[PDB]
Parts: C-alpha cells; structure tokens; sequence
DNA sequence: ATCAATATCCACCTGCAGATACTACCAAAAGTGTATTTGGAAACTGCTCCATCAAAAGGCATGTTCAGCTGATTCAGCTGAACATGCCTTTTGATGGAGCAGTTTCCAAATACACTTTTGGTAGTATCTGCAGGTGGATATTGAT
DNA sequence: ATCAATATCCACCTGCAGATACTACCAAAAGTGTATTTGGAAACTGCTCCATCAAAAGGCATGTTCAGCTGAATCAGCTGAACATGCCTTTTGATGGAGCAGTTTCCAAATACACTTTTGGTAGTATCTGCAGGTGGATATTGAT
C-alpha cells in the first residue's frame, strides 16, 4: 500500500503569531517571549486529554474513524461543553 | 490471589 | 438518509413569533439545537435524581417544576414556572 | 517613516480579533497536531473533518479563556506583560493542576 | 378530531418528542402527563428569550439573519443566560468586546 | 425501626485483608460509604451514557470498563481494569 | 446449594446488591451478567487502596484506628486519588501542612 | 448588647480559618470581605437544601437536602450519607 | 518582659491550625446565621444536627481553600498579606463570578 | 557569644466514649423454570475521508531598532501582630412535642396494546436573497515637531 | 496646535452561497381510545430527635506599642513591539479510490420475569479497649543582651 507519512514535531505548527492572535482575543497587550513554547505546553495537554477521550469513545464504538460526536461527548466530560456540532 | 494494591502488597491468599 | 431529527422547525416558529423578519444560519440554527438538548438533559437528570431521591418512579410535572427551580437562575427560573404551570393547567383543561 | 509607539498596534489587535469569530490557528498545522496526537494513542485512526473543527473550536475558546485569566494574573502583579507564572496561577486556581 | 398535544397545551415545541425522549433516556420507570407538557413549555420558553436577544443583537448589527456571534452576545451580555450557560462554547462566537482599563494609553 | 442499608461489612473485610490489626472509627466508615456510592453513581453513570450514545438497552462488563478507563487516573485505572477483568474471569469459571 | 455471586467470583463486595442498585437506578432497560462482577471489583480494589494508604497514615501516627484525618492525608499524598477526589470534601479532615517557602523567617 | 448574626463569624475564627490556608498577615479588610462570600456560599447550598425540603414536602432540612445541594454545587461532602 | 515577633506567633497557628480537624467557627453564631438564611426561603423551618454540621463542615472547608488560594494571588503580587483584591482575583478565576 | 522565657516533645497513666462482637429475624439474594429481547454474523451499499497535485494569496521567519516596561533599590509612614485581662457568649447537659417515617388502603393515573392518522424529514428542485468581499473616497487617529 | 502618515469608516456594488420554500411523500411516530396495572397521596400514630431553656466554662473584645510590610519614587538594563523584507507553506478546488460506517434480516445466547427457597446483613443489644486527655521533666526555639 502507501503507509502513512511519519507525522513528528507537529506542536511547533502553533507558531508564535498564532499564539499572539489567540492572547489578542483575550484581551492581552504585551507577551513574554517564554509565553509561547508555555502556550504550546498547555495546548498539547488540553488535546491530549480531549482526544484520549474522544478516542476512547472511538474503541468503545468498535470504530477506526473519530466522529464530532465522540469530540464533544469527550469534551462534555471534561466540563468544556461546546455547541454547534450536535447533540 | 485476592487484591493486589499499586505498593505491591496482596489480600493474603484463600 | 435515515431520519435524523431536530428542534429546528420550532425553533424557526418561535424566531417567527419574536422577531417575523428575521432569519437564523444553519450553524445558529446547530447551536439552538444544542442548546434544547443541553437544557433537555440537565432538567431531565435533576427530575431523575430528584425522584430517586424521595424513592418515587414517576417524573410528574412537579419533578420538572422543581428540577427547573434548581437549575435555572432566579428570574428566567420564575417566567420557565409559568410558562409550565400555565401549558399544564391548560392542556389539563382542554380535556 | 512614521513608526506607532509600542502598543498601539497590540491595542488595535486586541480590537479586531474580539469584534471576530474566525479560528487564528492555520487549519493545517492544527490537523497534523491532532492525527499525531491520536495516531500515538491509535494507529490506523480516521477523523470526520467536523470532528477536527470541533477540536479547534474548543481549544481556540480553551486558550482565549486562558490568556483572559492569565491577564488578570498579569494585572494583579502590576504588570501589563503575561508570563509563564501568570499562566501557571491562572491552571493552578482553575484546578487544572495542583 | 385529532389534536397534538402541542396544541391542547397552546405550544409551538413538540409534547409527543419530548414525552418519548424522557421515555427512551432511562430518567425513571414511568413518566406523567403533566411533565412533557411542562419540559416542553420551559424549553419553548428559554429558546424564545435567546431568540428576544439575539434577535436584537442581528438589528444592532444592521444584519436579519443571526448568527453564531449573535448568540454569543445575547448569552454573555444577559447575566442570568451567561450563568446558565458559564461552561458552555458556542462554536464561531468569539468573545465581548473587553480591555482592562490600565492596559488604554495615556494620562 | 426499618432496614438503613451500607457498604459497612464490605469495607470492613477489605480492611482486614490489608491491615488485619487495624480498626476503623464510625465517621470514617461514613467517608468511604460516601466513597463507594460516590464512585458507583459516577461508573454506573458513564456506563448509562456509553449504553445510551452506541443505541443499547444493556450494561455489560464493557460498558464499566470503557467508563473506569475514562473515570480512573493512569494507574488507578490499569489495576481497576485488571481487578475487574480478573473477578469476571473468575464468576465465568464456576459451575 | 446456594453460593453468593460474590463468593464465585473471588470478592468480599456484594455482586447481589450491586446488581439490584444497578436495576433500581435507571442506567438502563437490562444489566449483562458481568457488569455487577466488575463493578464490584473496581469498589473493592479503590476501596483496598484508600484503606492500604489510610492504614499506613494511621500506623504512622503511632495509631491502629483509621480516621477521616488518615483518609484525607492518604488521598491528598496520592497524585491519582488526590485527581479522583479533587472536587470532593472528606469532613474532618483538615488539610495537609503546606507553609508557601516565602512565608518563612529568615533567621 | 445585640449584633448581627453574620458578625458572630468573628476576627479570630475567620483568622483560624485563614491559618489552617498557611496564610501569615491579614489586611482589616479581609474580615468583612470573608462574611460578604461565606454569606453567598451559605444562600446558595441552603437555597437549594430548602428547595429539597419543600419537594419532599417536610418542614426539617435532613443532612441529605444539604448533601444533595452540596453535590449539584460542585462541593461533594463525603460522611453525611449519599 | 519577653513578647514574640511579628509572624511567629502566626506561623505557629499555621502549624497548629494544618495539624488539627476541629471546626473553626463557634457553634451557635453559625446555627444562628444558617436559620436566618433559611429563614428567608421558607419560615418555620427545622435542622436535624447532622445537617447543621454537613453545612458547616462544608463552608470551612470551602473557607480554609479559598484562602490557600488567596494566599497564592498575595504572594504572586509580591506580598504576604491577603487582602480583598486577592480573594477577588480567586473567586473570578475559579468562575464564582466576574 | 549568654541567658531566660516559653514552646515543644516523649513516657507513662487511665476512664469511658466509641469501638468490636453477638444474636434472631426477615428483606432481598439465589435457584429453577419458562418468557422475551438483543446484539453480533453475514452481506451489501453509498457516504465521506484520504491522498495527491497545481497555482497563488497570505501569512510566517528573521533581523534591525529603540520605547518603555520590569524589577532592583531605597525609604517613610501606616497598618496589622502581639499581648494582658474579665465579661459575655458559647458550651454543656436535662425535658416537652413537632413532625418524620412507618404502613396499609384504594383510586386516579400511567402502562400496554394495536389500531388510525398526521407530522416532520428529505430528496429533489427551484427559487430568492442576505451579505461578504471588494473598491473609493471622505474622515479619524496617532505621533513628530 | 499643526501636519502628514496611515488606519478606519461607510455607503455602493456585485455574485453567489446558503437560505427559504415549494413540493409531493412516506415512513415513523404521535394520537386515539379501551383493557390492565399500580404508585403515591391519605390518614393515622408512635417515638425520634429537635427546640428550648437554665447552670458550667473559656473565648473574644478591647486598646496600646511598634515591627516590619506595603507601596511610592527612581532608575538602568534589556526585553519585547514594530516593521521591513524574503519567501515557504497553507488554502482552495478540483479528481479518483476505497475504506468503513450504516442498514437491514436470522436468530442462539443472553437477560427479564414469575415464583419459591434460603441466608446474609441489619438492628437491637452486650461487652471490650484505643486513645484523648492529663501529668512530669527533659530540650529546643526564640529573642533579648
Ligand atoms: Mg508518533
């Protein structure tokens, strides 16, 4: 068959503007330069937790795709309800 | 053969 | 194609209802839905616990009017209780 | 040439990106992220696009709630720049850690 | 003579659906009249408060169709929708316009 | 004058498999009832919802263990999982 | 003739009672046969662990009767039931000695 | 000599409290500022315990309403039953 | 004539009031302010024990970790003493309010 | 340093509050035997997800430059910590009755069934229209001077 | 307070993307209107345990003296903002390939259900003892000198 491209490094794709944007929205005017590799730190936690949730949901469903159900079913437990992506 | 505790202790035997 | 179900048709009557010219996106219209299931559940669970606790096996009415009373905050809590004391009473007495 | 004093554009910044709603991380990067994230979880592992979307939603409103309470952090001390201690009180009050 | 009990109960919001859906989600062994009627008017009600407001939020914009970000500046601007609703995203919101004051320039 | 049902006996047989000198005072055997009814709703919980997003009338073996693996800290849950595993294996082999 | 689930299956946990809360509680129309086993098991092994780390506090108090104090030093020295229990209050527990470092004399 | 009820949470228990939260010194302030939120805290739990109690149609608040009210505010009690 | 430091006699209720369970607040005053609460919701209104205590167990606890972290914010500010605008910050960044 | 005041620590003691242990009674678990419901196994869809590629805006990286923020330093004044007393409030321990909860009784209400009728979904089609995205040109804001 | 660089505003002006609105249309669900089940409000009453109320006891209100903390002012170093410049990678919009979700039909396990047999777990009770006080005397800590 093809295999997958080996996917490494992909974090360091939350470049440092796209961390800036994200902190404008919330309000922020001036950013320690150690911000963003901390920013990077806390996202790859978040993701972790949501996805290892999410894909949990997957097994149990003896599915091999990922739905937006099993994201926001994952996402409820976590206290980060999101609408607009059903349920 | 009972309970085994992450310290690594067991619930006796039979 | 199997029947995937929505709120979406009332929703859009009670738009209609508060404001007759105004229109709501399909992704709105995704968050309202999400929003009816959200409440939905949250009454719904209340109401559960609620009877299990006084060891009852029947959600009447009274379980949903306290479960409302619990979850939602003062004002928009008193404007739901009529609302629902009022559908009731009604349905009721069209009987 | 005619330079702004630091801070007039963050402020500008700061206007525009909360009058909007649109996602400020690069769709593509954001997929990689997650395919690698489950794939070390999962091999073999597909994603419904909606289900990435989803994932991005959340974390944009998850970071954007964060720097919020990091500012305050910031503030508090006296400050106006956010560092990673800021970051640090804002999770550890949240209950994010201990 | 068939009536929907939408009707007898004078609610756009469907009783038989939300009867069912309290039915098939194991919330209790049996479930009365009156509680579907009730549950359905609550939700009926809470949709058309979020649907006053950004509604109005549409208008403020000069728009007529609403908008996720108009939910999300009906919801955040009205305190008791913005508590009932404190853990909650709306997907494609945004957030209120907000900067701290000591963060605005000058003396 | 009627039945107050708990976790009491259990709790103490589990103590004295692991501290057989050790006693237990009343308002602590009160914290770990709480515990026990406290971790029951939250499994039997999660099960329900698994059961109730995959269209089943059924709780399983499965259905608790894709609930503990969400509920359970990394190693809380692997020693949870295999104690459940085990017990089940154990239930199956006996005639 | 009769021989309780619980003594089939290797735990001191009722597999009975388990099974009937299980049924009383509205998780679902049916129960597998196994569902109560394992559940039983997970109640008991958390239930060893907590009285493990609690008999141990207590031990060390120079004590041989375990009291909310030990449970609360038990969970909140346990990373994994410290995250279980972070949302929880053992009543009389008190708290563990934290004094912040900068909140020291200094000679 | 007749004070308010909220006063009877007096300097020193609400420094107790702060001592056993490692806290040192302790702005005046504090002391009215600590019976504004404990009020808040006691409306919301005894609110929602009261509305229990009217549910079960008594006119005694058991440990229960309290522990229930205690659990759906986000401040699970462990050894008052549940 | 021997009188102890600013902050000894502290630190020494500190490892006194960690090292003990009692409740920290006087009984009564307590009673007294949950029935007048009460009061206000429905009148005539009776409290087994045990649900007196399961009230002030709880706001003691809440109480004793609102402080800790209040304590954080004080010394994040580059203080030791708690005031106001550090029990604001937590309860804001818990999402009490604000 | 020394010197003393006070706090803290460990051994030993001992009364009883609060454990552990014991018994008979019955609610609720287990056993057996039919009575239903389900949740894979097989076998097909079309849906939709992967992939790959081409062309072009659009945003990213990096280096230079200096405005102004952070944080170290110093210092004055005010604000909390400490502390010595007695009085006022809480704590303790001893009675009347509100009301919780025990329980049985019967009907108004909810289930179960199987009809008939209507709603709400969707596919398909067309049919309309709100608004995003663009483009000037008039107007406001910022920072030099 | 003048001026110019450049950001921002707002009213026009399009072409769809996405909304609205027909169908016709049907399939599943909601409703109808008896046949059957039963859960919970009703009424009664007993016996907890809750409210009240009067002696026992230490905790708290108080005002004074000042240690040391907070916050103000100042200053220099250097971090982070702005922005110009070069160009890599993401965005967009196709096409083809297939993996795999999603359905729909036999059922042989599996679990529910109705009834009976058995005993584990509860509630009185009835003892047993861990340990919270208390005392004595050694040592450590703190702060004066
Ligand atoms: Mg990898």
């Amino acid at each position: 068959k093809r295999h997958r491209k080996v996917l490494r490094d992909n974090i360091q794709g939350i470049t440092k503007p796209a961390i800036r944007r994200l902190a404008r929205r919330g309000g922020v005017k001036r950013i320690s330069g150690l911000i963003y590799e901390e920013t990077r730190g806390v996202l790859k936690v978040f993701l972790e937790n949501v996805i290892r949730d999410a894909v949990t949901y997957t097994e149990h469903a003896k599915r091999k795709t990922v739905t937006a159900m099993d994201v926001v079913y994952a996402l409820k437990r976590q206290g980060r309800t999101l609408y607009g992506f059903g349920g | 053969p009972g309970a085994r505790l992450r310290s690594g202790r067991s619930t006796g035997a039979p | 194609r199997s029947r995937k179900e929505s709120y979406s048709v009332y929703v859009y009557k009670v738009l209609k209802q508060v404001h007759p010219d105004t229109g709501i996106s399909s992704k709105a219209m995704g968050i309202m839905n999400s929003f009816v299931n959200d409440i939905f559940e949250r009454i719904a669970g209340e109401a559960s616990r609620l009877a299990h606790y006084n060891k009852r096996s029947t959600i009447t009415s009274r379980e949903i009017q306290t479960a409302v009373r619990l979850l939602l905050p003062g004002e928009l809590a008193k404007h739901a209780v009529s609302e629902g004391t009022k559908a009731v009473t009604k349905y009721t007495s069209a009987k | 040439p005619h330079r702004y004093r630091p801070g007039t554009v963050a402020l500008r910044e700061i206007r525009r990106y909360q009058k909007s709603t649109e996602l400020l991380i690069r769709k593509l990067p954001f997929q990689r992220l997650v395919r690698e994230i489950a794939q070390d979880f999962k091999t073999d592992l597909r994603f419904q696009s909606s289900a990435v979307m989803a994932l991005q939603e959340a974390c944009e409103a998850y970071l954007v709630g964060l720097f919020e309470d990091t500012n305050l952090c910031a503030i508090h001390a006296k400050r106006v720049t956010i560092m990673p201690k800021d970051i640090q009180l804002a999770r550890r009050i949240r209950g994010e850690r201990a | 003579k068939a009536k929907t009990r939408s009707s007898r109960a004078g609610l756009q919001f469907p009783v038989g659906r939300v009867h069912r859906l309290l039915r098939k989600g194991n919330y209790s062994e049996r479930v009365g009249a009156g509680a579907p009627v009730y549950l359905a008017a609550v939700l009926e009600y809470l949709t058309a408060e979020i649907l006053e407001l950004a509604g109005n939020a549409a208008r403020d914009n000069k728009k007529t169709r609403i908008i996720p970000r108009h939910l999300q500046l009906a919801i955040r601007n009205d305190e008791e929708l913005n508590k009932l609703l404190g853990r909650v995203t709306i997907a494609q919101g945004g957030v209120l316009p907000n900067i701290q004051a000591v963060l605005l320039p000058k003396k």
